[PDB]
C-alpha cells in the first residue's frame, strides 16, 4: 500500500504517481486546494454533486 | 429499474430522458455538460425524431423544473455494431444550453487510469432511469436509482450467451431482484466517490431483466475518454 495506492493518496479526486510521489488533481469546474490535494468548485452547480438547492 | 428506489429531491441530477414526437421517454441519457448529453448509440435507432428532456422525476405531473432541448446534431461512434451492441456510445449536442439548477447538473467525467484502478474496483455503482420495473412490465412514471455492485469480469463472460467485448463490463445481482431493464438504456451509470459522483458506463444491455445467473452489461466509458472529448469540441 504505497503512493496513490494508500488511501488514494490523501486526494479528494484524481491521483498520479510521478518520480515515486503523489500528484492529485480536479474535474474541469474545480481547481487544486493550496494543500494541492482538496479540490475547490469553481462556481455554482460543479460536476458530480447532488443538487441541494 | 427493478427493485432498487426513488430517486429523492436533488439525487440524480444528471439524468437525461430522449423523449419521442410523442412525448414519451425511450431511452436515457447523462448531462455531461451545458450543450452536450452522453448516451448509448444504439437508442438513435428508436426514434426518427426526439428531444432531450432534463429535471425530471415523476412524467405524470410537472414539478417546474423541467426543460425541453432539441437536438444539433448527432454524434454517434463510426464503429457502433447492432449485432453486438459493441462500441455503444453516442454524444448529443444540444442547440440551446442547459441551465443547472436544482435536479438539473452534470456528472464529472473521470480519468482513465485513475478510474478503472480506484473507481472501477470500488464494491458498487449507481445506475438509474425511467425504464420497466419488471421485464414484462411497464415503464415507470418516477425516475429510480439502484446500487449496482461490479461484477468479476470472467464470471460475466462465462455468464453470457453473447460476446462481452473490451469495450463493456458488467454489473449487478446473480440471483437477486434488481437490475436495469428495457427503457434505462442510454441511462447513466456513476460511481461515487468522496461525496462525488464521475460517469462509469452507460446502460447497454442484458439477456431480459434481473434474471438469475445474467447480469447487467454497460458501456466502459473509461475506454471512450478521449473520444468522449473530441465530440464535444465538435
Ligand atoms: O433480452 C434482451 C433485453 N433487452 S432490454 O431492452 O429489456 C434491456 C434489459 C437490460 C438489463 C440490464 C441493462 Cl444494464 C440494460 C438492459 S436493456 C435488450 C436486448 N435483449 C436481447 C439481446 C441482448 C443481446 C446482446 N448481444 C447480442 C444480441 C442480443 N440480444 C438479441 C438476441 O436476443
Ligand atoms: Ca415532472
Amino acid at each position: 500500500r504505497k503512493l496513490c495506492s494508500l488511501d488514494n493518496g490523501d486526494c479528494d479526486q484524481f491521483c498520479h504517481e510521478e518520480q515515486n510521489s503523489v500528484v492529485c488533481s480536479c474535474a474541469r469546474g474545480y481547481t487544486l486546494a493550496d494543500n494541492g490535494k482538496a479540490c475547490i468548485p469553481t462556481g455554482p452547480y460543479p460536476c458530480g454533486k447532488q443538487t441541494l438547492e | 429499474i427493478v427493485g432498487g428506489q426513488e430517486c429523492k429531491d436533488g439525487e440524480c441530477p444528471w439524468q437525461a430522458l430522449l423523449i419521442n414526437e410523442e412525448n414519451e421517454g425511450f431511452c436515457g441519457g447523462t448531462i455531461l455538460s451545458e450543450f452536450y448529453i452522453l448516451t448509448a448509440a444504439h437508442c438513435l435507432y428508436q426514434a426518427k425524431r426526439f428531444k432531450v428532456r432534463v429535471g425530471d422525476r415523476n412524467t405524470e405531473q410537472e414539478e417546474g423544473g423541467e426543460a425541453v432541448h432539441e437536438v444539433e446534431v448527432v454524434i454517434k461512434h463510426n464503429r457502433f455494431t447492432k449485432e453486438t451492441y459493441d462500441f455503444d456510445i453516442a454524444v448529443l449536442r444540444l442547440k440551446t444550453p442547459i441551465t443547472f439548477r436544482m435536479n438539473v447538473a452534470p456528472a464529472c467525467l473521470p480519468e482513465r487510469d485513475w478510474a478503472e484502478s480506484t473507481l472501477m474496483t470500488q464494491k458498487t455503482g449507481i445506475v438509474s432511469g425511467f425504464g420497466r420495473t419488471h421485464e414484462k412490465g411497464r415503464q415507470s412514471t418516477r425516475l429510480k436509482m439502484l446500487e449496482v455492485p461490479y461484477v468479476d469480469r470472467n464470471s460475466c463472460k462465462l455468464s453470457s450467451s453473447f460476446i462481452i467485448t473490451q469495450n463493456m463490463f458488467c454489473a449487478g445481482y446473480d440471483t437477486k431482484q434488481e437490475d436495469a431493464c428495457q427503457g434505462d438504456s442510454g441511462g447513466p451509470h456513476v460511481t461515487r466517490f468522496k461525496d462525488t459522483y464521475f460517469v462509469t458506463g452507460i446502460v447497454s444491455w442484458g439477456e431480459g431483466c434481473a434474471r438469475k445467473g445474467k447480469y447487467g452489461i454497460y458501456t466502459k466509458v473509461t475506454a471512450f475518454l478521449k473520444w468522449i472529448d473530441r465530440s464535444m469540441k465538435t
